[PDB]
């Protein structure tokens, strides 16, 4: 052979781990170091490309995708995360005696068209409500929400995930959680006017909605009717709006 | 032998292989299965595994691993030389994440993991970093991560070594 050959330079190694088992086993056993764990990343991200142990980063350092484990933040959120998608559906459903822990939630589409069949519009998509639940959960607790029409989709809603900070993390379980619960849709990271946001779509075959019981629509509008909205974040939302009306995500 | 090796260094994790193939005609066909199921968390010394197989057989060989989604699980399949029907992971060092649909493969040489590994600028001393496959089975979907990862003690792996080394 032209050049000492692989296991040429292994060859001692295996023989003396065919020759000793235990020292093998403290050998692969002792491969737990990963030698990258930050990779940057480029925006529109598509978060459907992570894995379940993966967090992402976004800030003026630029944005990155890492791994969970060797992350301080996520250490830092890790001791309060425990996960119920039944209980995400059961949330859904059970959200009218719920509504004041969801408020802004509502806010939105109130903030953008109070009528009843825009609400109606808004709850046909559940894993949109999901999405945002399973966000406030994870401890991005001052999220907000837009609702646009979808261009490149027929009859599709689109909704925006607008974060408050020019510094933004996203925990490996809450990503996991996110993307397990929105198996309808796709994520995508973006940035738009220094606001860091992320675009929620439906996709492919299928509407994930028929196999979600329905809830009752008009007796939401009533609990709402009753309800007092702060008033700043519904003119909050007008210039949200407003904000993200020219912007453009991309085909899918 | 091998399939005793293959559970003897998958001991530490989940993984289920399946169960006597000869160095100087080595198969064709696949060696040895792997398996792991749905919501599972376990890690797959590719590398390590790939080096084994070649240092199994007396002549020059290409081993490769295909990982597939069964579609209620994922497999790993064993071959001393890479197929005309297996695929490859189009990964680098830095981007080394695969998602794997239903019915769908991916796969690893060990000539294109040499060619990842130098143009990763991977250190291609001995046991000083292997490429291993992570992988999170979350059904419809299988999650791949090919990262590299490094010994616990450096100074213990080239002891190690060096006993290795005066045994020949
Ligand atoms: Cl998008
Ligand atoms: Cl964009
Ligand atoms: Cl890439
Ligand atoms: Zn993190």
């Amino acid at each position: 052979t032209l050049t000492r050959a692989a296991r040429d330079r292994y060859a001692p190694y295996f023989a003396y781990a065919a020759a000793q088992p235990s020292d093998e086993v403290t050998t692969v056993r002792g491969l737990s170091n990963p030698l990258i764990k930050t990779a940057p990343v480029t925006l529109p991200f598509d978060l459907g490309q992570a894995v379940a142990d993966n967090c992402l980063s976004l800030s003026g350092m630029g944005y990155y995708l890492g791994l969970g484990g060797c992350c301080p933040t996520c250490a830092a959120a890790e001791p309060r995360l425990g996960s119920d998608r039944a209980a995400l559906v059961l949330a859904y459903v059970q959200q009218l005696n719920s509504i004041y822990e969801y408020r802004v939630f509502l806010a939105s589409v109130a903030a953008r068209d109070p009528s009843e069949r825009a609400l109606e519009e808004v709850l046909a998509h559940p894993e949109l409500f999901f999405a945002y639940y399973v966000l406030r959960d994870g401890g991005l607790r001052d999220v907000r929400v837009l609702f646009f029409e979808d261009p490149d989709a027929q009859g599709a809603l689109m909704m925006y995930v607008v974060f408050p900070e020019k510094s933004v993390h996203v925990h490996h379980r809450v990503l996991d959680r996110l993307l397990g619960a929105c198996a309808g849709h796709r994520i995508v990271a973006h940035v738009w006017q220094t606001m860091f946001v992320l675009v929620v779509r439906k996709k492919g075959d299928g509407r994930p909605a028929d196999d979600v019981p329905a809830v009752s629509a008009s007796d939401i509008y009533c609990k709402m009717r009753d309800i007092s909205f702060d008033g700043e974040l519904l003119l909050e939302y007008k210039r949200l709006y407003a904000a993200f009306e020219d912007f453009r995500p991309p085909r899918p | 032998t091998l399939v005793q090796r293959l559970k003897l260094i998958l001991s530490g994790g989940n993984l289920r292989c399946s169960d006597a193939c000869d160095p100087e005609r080595p198969p064709t066909r696949c060696v040895f299965q792997v398996h792991g199921q749905d919501g599972s968390n376990d890690t797959f010394p590719l590398e390590y595994v790939l080096r084994l197989m070649r240092s199994w057989a007396h002549v020059p060989c290409d081993p490769y691993v295909r990982v597939q989604n069964t579609g209620v699980s994922v497999l790993f399949q064993g071959f001393f030389f890479r197929p005309a029907d297996a695929p490859l992971a189009a990964i680098t060092a830095e981007h080394n994440n695969v998602i794997l649909a239903s019915t769908h493969s991916t796969g690893m040489s060990l000539s294109a993991l040499d060619d990842i590994k130098r143009a990763g600028g991977v250190d291609t001393r001995p046991l000083r970093a292997m490429m291993s496959v992570s992988c999170f089975v979350r059904m419809p979907r299988v999650q791949l991560s090919f990262r590299f990862m490094g010994p616990d003690d450096a100074s213990q792996t080239q002891r190690l070594l060096d006993r290795a080394e005066l045994r020949q």
